[PDB]
Formats: C-alpha cells, structure tokens, sequence
C-alpha cells in the first residue's frame, strides 16, 4: 500500500548500503518516517525494525514526528549564539510555547535548531520554510511569529 | 577530452578562446553561495534573468561561488569592467542594468565600502582586504563560474589530471606529494603523502578513496563554499589520488542539509562522466574510476574516520578503536585515503606547479595557504584565504576590517568545539601546525569566531559543552557520561549555583574525559573548559561569587 | 615473552591479541566492566587504562611487545577509574535490593571494592523504559549499555529484536519505537537474560503466585523438566548428583506439593506420539519436512517468519502441555477432584515455556511456569541444606520415563527418543550421523524395510535460517532456540556460558546413564495411559495435539 517507497526501495535495490539514502527519501515523501513504512522497509529490505529504528534516532535530519506546517528552523552556530540566538530560542518558546524538537498540537509550527547556515554576518538567523531572516531580536520574533498566525487566520 | 589528450587539449583551447571572449563581451555573475542566497541573491539572479528576457538583451548572465564578501550583501560583478557591486537588491535590477550594461557608468552608491579607509572602493583586486589575502585556492573570485565544467576547462582544469593519468606515475605523484610537504587540513595535520603512500602500499587489489565533506566544526562553513564554489577542483583532486593509491571507487561525503553543494558536486560528477573523465576507462590509459555522493544525515561524530565509514556502509556512526587504520581496513574492510576536501583541492593546484613553487607560501614546515571562515562581530566576515604565516591579529584587522564601533577583542575560537580559546596573548603568533600546536592551540579546521567583552566565557564553555553531549555517540562511559556530567556543572556555574567544589570537579573531570575517552570527539570535549580555565579562570572565580563579569548571564 | 608489569618481569604468550587478556592469562587482572560475558566485545568502558611510554592508553587495545614497561597503577589511573565508575554509577537505577542480578553483579562487586560511598556526579534524568509485558522483563535504568544482548539477539539468535537506539546521553537498547517485547518478534528464548551482565533484562517472578495457590485449599501440582535436574546445583554451589530430581521431589512435598510428576514422563509421551505422526507422514510424503514442536521458542519464531513451514511443524503439543493437559483431563478424573480444583505448577529451564502456558490454545492447562532460578529460591528461601535432604521418587502414575525421554534436556533428545520408538517399532538398521557445522548434525536413517530418510538437530536459532536454505534432502528437524538445548535454556542459572552449558550436558548424561528403561513403549505406566485414557485417535487429538497461526503486526 506505499508505492513510492517500492519505488524508491527498487531504485536503491533494497540494498543495505542504502539504507540512509532511502530513509532521507522517505522522509522527504511523508515530511517523518512513521512506524508503518519503516515497518515496510523492514519487510522489504529484510532488516528487523530495529535496526532502521536505531539508525534514524542517530541522525539529525530524520525525525519521528510530523514536520509543522511552517516549519521553524533556528541556527545556533558559535556566531548565533554568541549575538541571541537563545533569545530568538526563548521568544519562539513564549510566543508559540515548543522546545527545539516538537511540533505543536495542531501541527502548525515545529521548531529545531541546526548547525551554522553559513550566514554568520546576520548572526542570529532563523529559517521558516525556507526563507532566511537576520539581525534578529525577541520582539521581532515575536512579531514575525504574530503575523505568520495572523495570516493564518485570514483562510479559515 | 573523451578517449585522448590531444583531443582534450583541442576542446580545452576552444573553451579558453570562448571564455577569453566572454570575458570581454558584456556578462553578469551573480554570486549565488551561501550567504549571498541568504540575503536575497537568488531573487537577484531572478530579476536580472526576467529583465533581460524582458529587454531582449548574447549577455552571458551566470552563477558564480563565494567572493569572500559573504558580509557585504548579495554581490554581483560586471565582466568587460570588473565593478563588483554589493548589496545589490532585487529593487535596483533596472536601475543597474540601464547605467551599467550599456552606458558603463559607476554606481558609486553599490561599490564595496573599505572598512579601513571608510571609501566605496570600484574594484576588489584595488580593495586592502583582497590585497592582504594569499588566494591560491580560490581563483577568479567574482568571475567563475561553479555550475559547469566547461568553464572549469577553460580555466586550466584537469590538465593536471591528464598530466597525472598520462604523463608521471602513481609513485611519482604520491612522491611529488610527499616532498611538497601537504598535511591534512581537516585539523589533524597529518602529512598527506605518508597516507597516500600507506593507503597505496597496503594489501588488497580493491581500494576506495573518501572525501570528508564534514566541516568538523558546527559555527564553520568554508569547506561548504569550497564545495559549492569548485566542485570540479575536489573531483579533480580525487581522482588523481584514485589514481596514485590505485583505487577504483570513490565516496563523497556531503550533510544533506547543505543541499547546494550536494547538487554542485553531482552534476559536476554527471559532467565529468559525460566526457570520459570518469568512467570504465579514462583518456584511454585503461585507468576506471567512478565517484558516487554520500549524502549525511547528520552526526558531528561522523567527521571521525572510522565513524565516518560506518555511516557510509548504512549503519549507525560509531566509531571503533583505530588500530587497525582505515588505510589497511577502511570500507568492507578494503583499503581505504580518506581526507578533507581542502586536501584534495590542494592536489590539483600542487600538481600544477612543483614542489618548489608551492612551498614558497607558508613557513618551512606549513606550506601552502589556508582557508578560514571568519563570524562574530567585525566590519568584514566570511571566507579568507590567508598564507601559512599568518597571525591572528593580521586577519582580525588587515584582513576583516576590525571590530564593530562598540566592541572589542576579548577572545577567539579556531576550531570551535575541539579547537582553543585564545585570549589576546597569543594574536602575536603566526599560524602553524608547529607554533600553536606546542603552544597549547592549533588552527584547527578553518572555522573562526571573535569573542567580544559583552560575552561571558563560562557561557562559551557550557555552549560547546551542550554541543558535544548532544553530539555525544554514546559508545564510551568518559564521553558519553562525563560530558553530560560536565555540562550539568557548567549550567549550574551560568545559573549562580556554583561552588569551589564544582571547579574542581569540573577539572579532575575534564582530565579524566580528555584521557579516557575512545575517539577525538571525547578526547577534545573539554577543550574549552581546560582553555577557559587558564586563561579566563578569573571570570569563573566570579561566577562563584555571585555576579557575571559580563552581563548575558541572567545572575 | 618478556614484559615489565609495574618494574617487574613477567613473561607472557608469544602470540596475544592484547596486553589485557595476556596478562589475565598470566595472571594480573586489570579492571574493566567490558569482559562480562561470552558476547562481550573490548573498548566502551575505558576502565582498563595502563600507563605505557609515559602516556596513559586502554590495555584492551594494545599489542603487547618485548620489552615494554607499563605501569598498571599510578595515581592519574586510579582517579581515571573511579572517575569512571562513579560515572557510570550516577545514572545506574542503584536498587540492588530487588535487582535480579544482585549478588552476581560486577558493577555492585566494584562499587563495593571502589569504596564509593558518596555519588560526586549528578543522578541526571534519563528517559528511562521499562517493560514488564513478557517473562522478559526489560528496565533500562539498570542497563550499562555493554551491547552484550544485541550481539546476542542479532548473532547468536538471529533475531535481533533489540538494537541500540538514539545516541549520547540518551543512548538506549531498546526495541523498534520502544514497543512492548510481547508485541514483537522476540522469541522469548530469554539467552539475552543468559548474557545480561546487570538487572536491565530479568525474567518474570512469579513466586508470589505459587505461595498464594499453596496456601489455598486447591490441590497443587509440581512437574519438573528434564533440564532442570542438571543445573540447579550450581544455585547452591554443590557437585552434581543424579539424584538432584528426588531430593526437589522431597523439598517439594515438605512445602506442601500434593504430587510431583516427572515432565520427562510427557517426553515419552510427546515422542511416542510424534515418532507415529512422522512415521505416517513419511508413508504418504505428505507435510515434509516435519520440524519438532517441543521448542516454544522455535514455534513462535516460525509463526513468525516460516508461516508456509507451519502445516510441516510437528502437531503434537510439547512435553510440558501434553503431559499438563494429561493432568488436567484426565488424571483429574481418575482422582474425583474437578479441573478446577487443581493447579499445575510446571518447573522449567525455559522463559518461553512461561509464554507457551499462556497461550491461547492452551489457556488454563498450566496454571504458573517458575524457572530453576525461581525453584532455586523457594529452596533459599527455606534454608534447608538440599544436599542433605532424603531422595523419594516422583509421584505414580507420571513420574518414571525411558533415558531417552530425559534425553530431552539437551539438543538432540527428541531426535534420538523418536529414532528409539521407531527403532522398538521398525527396526533400524544403521545410522550415519554427520556435522556440517557447530551446532548442525545430520544424520542418514535407513530401516529394516527400506524407507530411509535425514534428520537434521540444529541448537540455537539463527543456524536455522542458512541450514533451510541450503539443505532440501532433510525430511525431519529438529530445532533448539538455545545453545546445546534447554540446559543452556534463559531460565537456568547465572552465569550460562558454553563450559556451564556442556557441563549441566554432563550431568544429564550421568542421570540418563542410571535409566533402566530404555524406550518410551519400555514404560508401563504410559503404554497404560495409552490403553485407558488415550484410545480413539479422536481424543488422542484432543489431548495432545494442538495447531499453529501466524504471526504479523500491521
Ligand atoms: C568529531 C570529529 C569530526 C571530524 N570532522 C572532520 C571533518 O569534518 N573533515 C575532516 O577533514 N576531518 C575531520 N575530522 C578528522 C578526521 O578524523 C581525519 O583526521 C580527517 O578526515 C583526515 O583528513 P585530512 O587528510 O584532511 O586531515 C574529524 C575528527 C573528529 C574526531
Ligand atoms: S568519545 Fe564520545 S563520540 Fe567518541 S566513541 Fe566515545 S562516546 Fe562515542
Ligand atoms: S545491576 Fe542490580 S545488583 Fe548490579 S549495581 Fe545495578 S542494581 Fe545493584
Ligand atoms: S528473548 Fe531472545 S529473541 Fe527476545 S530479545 Fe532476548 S535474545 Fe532476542
Ligand atoms: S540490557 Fe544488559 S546486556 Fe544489554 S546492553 Fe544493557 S547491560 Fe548490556
Ligand atoms: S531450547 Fe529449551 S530452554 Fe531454549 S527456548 Fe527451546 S525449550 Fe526453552
Ligand atoms: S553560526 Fe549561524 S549562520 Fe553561521
Ligand atoms: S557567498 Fe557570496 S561572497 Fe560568500
Ligand atoms: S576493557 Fe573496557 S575499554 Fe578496555
Ligand atoms: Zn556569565
């Protein structure tokens, strides 16, 4: 019942070497790797769950859990943090209220810090589905969080 | 260029009159790395591209890498009159356009400012800070192209893969290495040409070569806009080493969060085997080599070797005992030269000349140049290039343009999580792998940030200690407990519940984790507390008291 | 070979992997929390830090050469080590008390030999799971993270239902998305426990149970396995005895058993019974090859990853069921007492004879399972000296067996009871037996009337998934989850390594070798059970065959 992991699985040959590749794959499909196709690639693969589990709870990019709508990315490199990256980190924690690594209840925001994204001269920055910000402080934060759901309640 | 050199050097002349002529006709090269996308440059390149498809107007609008202006906005450089705008906004498209593609007239309100004179300099090669770098990895800076090899061709690229596949032998260049004194710039510092010669030497008929795209360090990006800027250089470098070590297939090891440079080096690997230059036989010497990317999912513990392996062959990245060397047993337990990307950029230019002209730059025992990513406050940042001889103040200043009104030095990071804090002290120093590395630092991966007195340095330590418990692979008791351990005393030292027993825990601890633990991700871990310790020990003192130094800690 | 140990000659072998295992097997001990078991692996705990050149390195991972000196205690080293220890002891759930583990812990040995006595470090929170679903119980507070039950699970079982999961501090061996073990495809061959140097991985107790049940009015019911008999002497520290299985017969009924019957009694039975099914498939070629069915283990593997093979698995219920429901249905009868009245305690060396008894198709025939580690503390617990206790036999109807019905406590006993009952029936002729690998041995039956076949023992599973893919000229297997059989079995006592295993294999022996009865028919009591009770081929069914279903989650 999953025909684009057959696909992708059959463009990797079920072969083991592949496996990260696959999972990346796979996650780009469903935005998380959710139990039911990692059981599928279990069965397909012929590795015991398990073992697909412990490798996507080592790496950064997979995730258990769905993506946000708008998913909020935070950089805290040494440059950011040293100029407020835990600010912006506070700020999206009071406004929205989720620690780094989850998405809120209603699946319209997630949030999770990453590695310097080699824009260190608008340290602190901060990513929402793509598009970069700078210079940041709480109250922009604050502001940008605002207009976003602000926004958000124009479609409803 | 498909099954001879004499053809290759046909095609190679015919892109370099094509190039020469682009050169002097009218173009557009919008710098398109990172950086410059993250301050709008692909909306640029966008508007640039939808004005002249909008004006009918043979310009070659193109993509170039980094410029090493990271700072100074989206950048874009004019080719016949090499004006070299920044800050250039999708707003201003018209505008720049009209006055400088057909009337030629200077916009004097885009130039690049000098910090140190404070005036809008017209061209970079004119500006002190291009002046004071040692480019010798970085070329054509503002008028390359990273998108094509053909432009790569025309530039003097991959004749010295020809001159390696045709002319001198693996020994020869793998001793040609050896004596130009290249060591590894992934921060280890080991010399490349002993680990060629052990990779070559060492049993088996199947090896592999293994290109550590991994930064190495979480606030640094200058292997990253080496990938992005050149990919057909490292590739370069990587087969040539394929060649020398006798090695069939080859990995390159690339974060998927970088996802530009993972596309460059793809279609570079795509382009170099359409024309024969990788593949089942190449210029017809009976010599295969095919290169594949290794996408990471992300570890900082799978820039260690072995780790590093592991992570390759599908499975978990964890690091073993490193006796046996991956160089006798790496991948599948075949043999296998792994190195930075810096390294195997360095092949290709070290190739092109000899031994003694390489070595002219640098120190007797440091030859060559550097690549560094400089953050923090300063009136410049991003990518330098620097010589093998170079203090830190010369780059702080001559070549970054100093601080910020309002800010001073107070202390610098060289290699982030596993490099030195360095306080003003040791800026009279050059760099080397022999002056710091004796002297209680090392330059690291290339990875540079500024402190400023309005930060607090028990705050860095715990900073870096949090990274490296979440970093942490877990294998080993000192790494695995001990960092969380030490980052639970740091925390209570930021929160004013500190006591003079913590510090000598925290001590006797940071011995025990930097002895004990199985790979360099644990053994380095407390480099920042053992740092910060003898040089800012007083600002621990007084957290103990009860007050901050600075003022970012919240007591 | 000549080396310096703290300035002073010692001679090791010439040829040793590292400087650590030659000088234990000179002699000097270096501590070290990674040798642990027989699936240990060296270099996690760093504990094992000598000082060689003036530079302090892990003596696990050095190649010792002539001539080197090295300092196995300095004062830098002893810090390093208690360092470490208090380390892993900060986050170590430290409930010795009700740790199954306790007493043979090396982690509680060094925490006492250390003099720790005040955690310096802080007991940080950890995420912490605990699993209480299955006889295996799993929490990983106690878990030191040694990787010894994954190496185990994954290599030696080939099931590998537990892997390490996360990373850093919140570093885990736990199942796929931490599901309960009952849910998965774990086996329950309990050899995780077997191998698990802490309390992380225990087995159910179910004493509490067992005093409830006797102190009622209801009529209690022992019956004690082949392979218990053989081990549970080490509990206590005494040389083997033949007659370790009487003395458990008295101390059983001075705690007030009613009966105690002899479980190798249903393996006469259960032979008897299979060696007839075999025989009748061998005759019409129909459902071949046959697989035993004694091992639970096995069973639940199968039905989880051979559901085409379930119709070949022997239909004929394990010694422990047949010989319970034989209890149940029918000595029940003969002694006027309803079903109810009566509960069947069933003393195993097997964790997945715990699950079997709860299964669906046998729900209510075995009221509780204990392991010989749990009969091991009854008998503590009374402080009685066993070894001085009077021998008395099992209880009549169902308390002798043939030698070869006791052979089942050891790999290659069902094999050889069945070839007993069809050699006693159709003679055989000869029978060339050979070993294509450690724990394989095939053997080549021809009877007196032609119709030869091969049967195949394979001990511990993960041999099984390359032997059925390899040999399709075998028409019956026999398959053992553990290492040599049930006498290496989860439940036995700790440790349970290979030399323990081949010696409780021993003794076995020894026991079978004062056996008068030599085949099952050679048993009056069961050719009776067989003429009164067990007729019709219709209750034969009922009795003492049961069926098979697959196993998928979704
Ligand atoms: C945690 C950790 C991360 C590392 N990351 C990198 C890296 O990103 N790039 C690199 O070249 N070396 C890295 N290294 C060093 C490698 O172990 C190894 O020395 C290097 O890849 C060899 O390449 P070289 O010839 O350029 O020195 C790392 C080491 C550790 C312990
Ligand atoms: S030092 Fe840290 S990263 Fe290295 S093996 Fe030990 S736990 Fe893993
Ligand atoms: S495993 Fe059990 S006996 Fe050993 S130290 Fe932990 S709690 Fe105590
Ligand atoms: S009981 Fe057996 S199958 Fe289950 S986890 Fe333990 S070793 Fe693996
Ligand atoms: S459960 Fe036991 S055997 Fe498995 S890793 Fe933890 S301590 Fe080691
Ligand atoms: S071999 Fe014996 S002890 Fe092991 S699982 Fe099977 S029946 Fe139980
Ligand atoms: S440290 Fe944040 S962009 Fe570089
Ligand atoms: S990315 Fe444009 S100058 Fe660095
Ligand atoms: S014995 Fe454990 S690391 Fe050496
Ligand atoms: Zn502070």
């Amino acid at each position: 019942h999953f025909e684009k992991v057959e696909e992708i699985l059959k463009k990797y040959g079920y072969k083991r070497e592949n496996l990260i590749k696959i999972l990346l794959e796979i996650q780009e499909i469903y935005r998380y790797l959710p139990e039911d196709v990692i059981n599928y690639v279990s069965t397909a693969m012929g590795i015991p769950p398990a073992k697909i589990y412990g490798v996507a709870t080592f790496y950064a990019q997979f995730s258990l859990k769905p993506k946000g709508k708008y998913t909020i990315m935070v950089c805290d490199g040494t440059a950011c943090h040293m100029a407020g990256s835990p600010e912006v980190l506070k700020a999206i924690e009071e406004e929205t209220g989720l620690t780094p690594g989850n998405v809120t209840e209603d699946l319209m925001f997630s949030l999770d810090q990453v590695g310097c994204l080699g824009a260190c001269a608008l340290a602190p920055v901060m990513v929402i589905n793509g598009e970069v910000y700078g210079n940041l402080t709480a109250d922009k934060v604050k502001e940008i969080l605002r207009k976003i759901k602000e926004k958000e309640r124009e479609s409803a | 260029m498909f099954k001879n050199a004499k053809e290759f050097v046909q095609y190679a002349n015919k892109l370099k009159t094509l190039r020469e002529k682009k050169l002097n006709g009218v173009s557009i090269y919008v710098c398109v790395g990172t950086g410059c996308t993250a301050k709008g440059a692909l909306k640029v390149y966008s508007a640039f591209e939808e004005e002249l498809k909008k004006r009918n107007l043979k310009v070659t609008l193109n993509r170039t890498g980094c410029c090493g202006r990271c700072s100074s906005g989206p950048l874009v450089k004019i080719m016949p009159y090499r004006f070299f705008y920044s800050n250039v906004a999708p707003e201003d498209v018209p505008e720049i356009v009209d006055r400088t593609v057909l009337k030629g007239e200077p916009i004097e309100r885009l130039f690049l400012t000098d910090p140190l004179t404070g005036e809008k300099v017209p061209r970079i090669e004119d500006t002190t800070l291009f002046k004071n770098q040692d480019f010798y990895i970085m070329e054509a800076i503002g008028e390359s192209e990273c998108d094509s090899i053909e432009d790569y061709i025309a530039r003097s690229g991959y004749e010295s893969l020809v001159k390696a596949l045709t002319s001198m032998t693996p020994e020869e260049i793998i001793e040609t290495v050896k004596a130009s004194g290249l060591r590894g710039r992934g921060g280890g510092g080991f010399p490349t040409g002993l680990k060629w010669e052990f990779t070559r030497k060492a049993q088996g008929d199947i090896k592999f070569v293994v290109c550590n795209g991994d930064e190495g360090d979480p606030g640094a990006f200058m292997n990253r806009t080496l990938l992005e800027r050149d990919p057909h250089l490292v590739l370069e470098g990587m087969i040539i080493a394929g060649y020398a070590v006798g090695a069939q297939k080859g990995y390159a090891y690339i974060r998927a969060e970088y996802p530009f440079a993972v596309k460059m080096f793809k279609k570079a690997i795509e382009d170099a085997r359409k024309l024969g230059l990788l593949g089942e036989n190449i210029l017809g010497t009976g010599f295969s080599f095919d290169l594949e990317v290794k996408e990471g999912a992300g570890a900082f513990v799978c820039g260690e070797e072995t780790a590093l392996l592991a992570s390759i062959e599908g499975k978990r990245g964890m690091p073993r005992p490193k006796p046996p060397f991956p160089a006798q047993s790496g991948l599948w337990g075949k043999p296998t030269l792994i190195n930075n990307v810096e390294t195997y950029a360095n092949i290709p230019r070290i190739l092109r000349d000899g031994v003694e002209n390489y070595r002219k730059r640098g120190t007797e025992n440091s030859p060559g140049t550097k690549m560094f990513s400089v953050a923090g406050p300063l009136k410049a940042t991003g990518i330098i290039e620097v010589e093998f001889g170079t203090t830190l103040r010369d780059i702080i200043y001559n070549i970054c343009g100093g601080f910020v009104e309002g800010e001073e030095f107070k202390a610098v990071q060289i290699g982030g999580p596993s490099g030195a804090c360095l306080s003003e002290d040791f800026i009279d120093m050059p760099l080397d792998y022999d002056t710091l590395k004796k002297a209680d630092a090392m330059v690291g991966s290339g990875g540079i940030v500024v402190i400023t007195k309005k930060t607090c340095m028990v705050e860095v330590a715990r900073f870096f200690l949090d990274f490296t418990k979440r970093e942490s692979c877990g294998k080993c008791v000192p790494c695995r407990e001990g960092t969380m351990q030490a980052y639970n005393i740091l925390e209570k030292f930021t929160h004013g519940k500190a006591t003079y027993e913590d510090l000598k825990t925290l001590e006797h601890l940071s011995k025990t984790i930097k002895t004990a633990s199985l790979c360099g991700l644990g053994k380095t871990a407390p480099n920042p507390i053992l740092s910060t310790l003898k040089l800012f020990r007083e600002e621990y003192i007084a957290h103990i008291e009860g007050e901050c130094p600075s003022g970012m800690c919240t007591a | 070979m000549k080396i310096y140990v703290d300035g002073r000659e010692v001679i090791i072998n010439d040829n040793e992997r590292n400087l650590l295992e030659a000088l234990k097997n000179v002699g000097i001990e270096i501590p070290n929390l990674c040798y642990l078991s027989e699936a240990s692996i060296y270099g996690a705990c760093r504990m094992c830090l000598v000082e060689i050149n003036g530079q302090i390195t892990t003596s696990c991972t050095l190649k010792p050469y002539e001539g080197m000196k090295v300092k196995t205690n300095t004062p830098e080293i002893y810090e390093m080590r208690r360092n470490i220890l208090e380390l892993i002891l900060a986050t170590h759930n430290r409930d010795c008390t009700t740790c199954d583990r306790n007493g043979s812990c090396k982690l509680q040995k060094y925490a006492e030999d250390f003099g720790i006595r005040k955690i310096r470090f802080e007991a940080l929170k950890k995420e912490h799971v605990r699993d209480e679903s299955a006889p295996v119980v799993r929490d990983t507070s106690k878990c030191i993270l040694c990787g010894d039950c994954v190496r185990v699970c994954e290599e030696i079982q080939g099931v590998g239902v537990i892997e390490f999961a996360k990373r850093g501090f919140e570093s885990v061996v736990t199942t796929a998305f931490d599901t309960p073990l009952i849910e998965t495809e774990c086996v329950l061959c309990g050899q995780c426990v077997a191998y698990c140097p802490t309390g992380a991985l225990s087995i159910r107790n179910d004493i509490d149970k067992l005093i409830e049940a006797l102190e009622s009015d209801k009529i209690v019911i022992g019956m004690i396995a082949p392979a218990v008999r053989a081990a549970i002497q080490e509990e206590f520290g005494i040389d083997e005895d033949v007659a370790m299985a009487e003395k458990l017969v008295s101390f059983l009924k001075t705690i007030g058993f009613d009966k105690v019957f002899d479980v190798s009694f249903g393996a006469d039975l259960v032979a008897y019974e299979e060696a007839h099914e075999f025989y009748e498939r061998l005759k019409k070629g129909e459902r071949l090859p046959q697989f035993t069915s004694c091992c639970p283990a096995w069973v639940k593997h199968a039905e989880h990853t051979y559901p085409q093979y379930l119709q070949n698995l022997s239909s004929v219920k394990s010694p422990q069921q047949a010989l319970g429901t034989v209890i149940k249905k029918i000595y029940a009868r003969k002694l006027g007492v309803p079903e109810e009245k009566i509960f069947l305690v069933s003393f195993m060396p097997c964790t997945a004879k715990k699950f079997e008894a709860e299964r669906e198709e046998h729900e209510g025939i075995v009221d509780i399972v204990l392991t010989t580690r749990e009969l091991a503390q009854l008998i503590k617990m009374s402080r009685i000296d066993i070894n001085r206790v009077e021998p008395q036999p099992f209880d009549r109807p169902y308390g002798v067996s043939s030698q070869a019905g006791l052979g089942f406590g050891k790999a290659g006993g069902v094999f050889s009871c069945v070839l007993s009952v069809l050699n006693e029936e159709i003679g055989i002729e000869k029978v060339d037996v050979k070993s294509p690998e450690d724990g394989i041995r095939v053997a080549e039956v021809t009877l007196k009337d032609g119709t030869s076949f091969k049967g195949a023992v394979i001990y511990g599973l993960g041999k099984v998934k390359k032997f059925l893919e390899e040999r399709k000229d075998v028409e019956i297997i026999e398959v053992m989850a553990c290492n040599y059989g049930c006498v290496g079995g989860g439940g036995q006592p700790y440790p349970n390594d290979s030399r323990i295993r081949e010696h409780r294999a021993k003794v076995l022996r020894d026991t079978m070798g004062i056996k008068s009865l030599l085949t099952p028919v050679e048993n009056l009591f069961l050719m009776k059970l067989y003429e009164e009770d067990l007729k019709d081929e219709h209750t034969r069914h009922e009795i003492l065959h049961t069926t098979y279903r697959p196993r998928r989650r979704y």
